[PDB]
């Protein structure tokens, strides 16, 4: 399971 | 030994075109297992291999709104980075990130990674201690700040450490009959004619797992690397892999050389002459 | 950054005519991700194209493969032409199946 991303 | 689960994420813009295309690609080890790509007739998240079949309905729906708050995401990052940048909205532009863990054999994770880059170059990247961060340029310095303000590092340092870990080890284990498999490649030696009495020798490794080997031409003894050519291991379809050295020698002295191949699938490594 | 593609052209087994096997076409070191590739029997299009093993190097370069089943003949000729920003006109890459 891939992690969520966070804002740049 | 070691095993990994890596995800490539991409984020390309299309100004005018339309929406951005964003995609997620997950590997364990060298396996490609699940994809979503936002530019599919109905954008959810698939399978890859035959045994990510037995994962029911709750983790691919699961799996698929992630993706999609993801996507939503990095379509917010595609415009700040114009700003950061002062880029025009006309052109195309990338984000790459690469996601993962690398466990040893005891279960301890080895290496976890989240790194970033815009049009091809580095932007950010978690560090070795899993704490700092290391900014390639002047606006990743800005995305610096607003991730320590964040307490990204720490975020990361427990998807790292724990969730990416655990479900590694879902995996290995729903797949273990072909991920910790290993196929012994086949090699075969082909000759070529050429300018100046000279001939080209191929020595060819194929259908072997994983991708990890070693192909060598010898003159009796001595390893010819400066003088051999050869590609880097590729993809073969099926799930192995195939991989070529050659190396030019004169006519009528061909048979004394030696191709060897090392790799885990075998007793003892392997020598070819033509 | 822009990287202009490798493409190689090969099969999964030694050919055997009127044996199946895999094409495949495996263009790599490319940059922008933006990209048409298609896979030629006798220069008609192929349409089971499938694309897999995508991946990014070290430097970022993307690497994509498209690979089709196909079966051998004495006559016919196969090859794959890569569309990208980094070419003045799509190349065109052909099996050599005595290589």
């Amino acid at each position: 399971s891939i992690i969520n991303f966070e804002k740049l | 030994g070691p095993h990994s689960l890596r995800y490539f994420v991409t984020a390309v813009s299309r100004p005018g075109l339309g929406e951005p295309r964003y995609m997620e690609v997950g590997y364990v080890d060298d396996t490609e297992f699940v994809r979503f790509d936002s530019d599919a007739e109905n954008p959810r998240y698939e399978p890859r291999a035959r045994w990510m079949e037995q994962e029911g309905p709750e983790y691919w729906e699961r799996e698929t709104q992630k993706a999609k708050g993801n996507e939503q995401s990095f379509r917010v990052d595609l415009r700040t980075l114009l700003g950061y940048y002062n880029q025009s909205k006309g052109g195309s532009h990338t984000i790459q990130v690469i996601s993962g863990c690398e466990v040893g054999s005891d279960g301890r994770l080895l290496r976890g990674y989240q790194q970033y880059a815009y049009d091809g170059c580095d932007y950010i990247a978690l560090n070795e201690d899993l704490k700092t961060w290391t900014a390639a340029d002047m606006a990743a310095l800005i995305t610096k700040h607003k991730w320590e303000q964040a307490g990204e590092a720490e975020r990361l340092r427990a998807y790292l450490e724990g969730t990416c870990v655990e479900w590694l080890r879902r995996y290995l284990k729903n797949g273990n009959a072909t991920l910790l498999r290993t196929d012994s490649p086949k090699a075969h030696v082909t000759h070529h004619s050429r300018p100046e009495d000279k001939v080209t020798l191929r020595c060819w490794a194929l259908g072997f797992y994983p991708a990890d080997i070693t192909l060598t031409w010898q003159l009796n003894g001595e390893e010819l690397i400066q003088d051999m050519e050869l590609v880097e291991t590729r993809p073969a379809g099926d799930g192995t892999f195939q991989k070529w050295a050659s190396v030019v020698v004169p006519l009528g002295k061909e048979q004394y050389y030696t191709c060897h191949v090392y790799h885990q699938g075998l007793p003892e490594p392997l020598t070819l002459r033509w | 950054i822009q990287k202009t593609p490798q493409i190689q052209v090969y099969s999964r087994h030694p050919p055997e005519n009127g044996k199946p096997n895999i094409l495949n076409c495996y263009v790599t070191q490319f940059h922008p991700p933006h990209i048409e590739i298609q896979m030629l029997k006798n220069g008609k299009k192929i349409p089971k194209v499938e694309m897999s093993d995508m991946s990014f190097s070290k430097d970022w370069s993307f690497y994509i493969l498209a690979h089709t089943e196909f079966t051998p003949t004495e006559t016919d000729t196969y090859a794959c032409r890569v569309k990208h920003d980094s070419m003045a006109e799509p190349k065109t890459v052909y099996w050599d199946r005595d290589m």
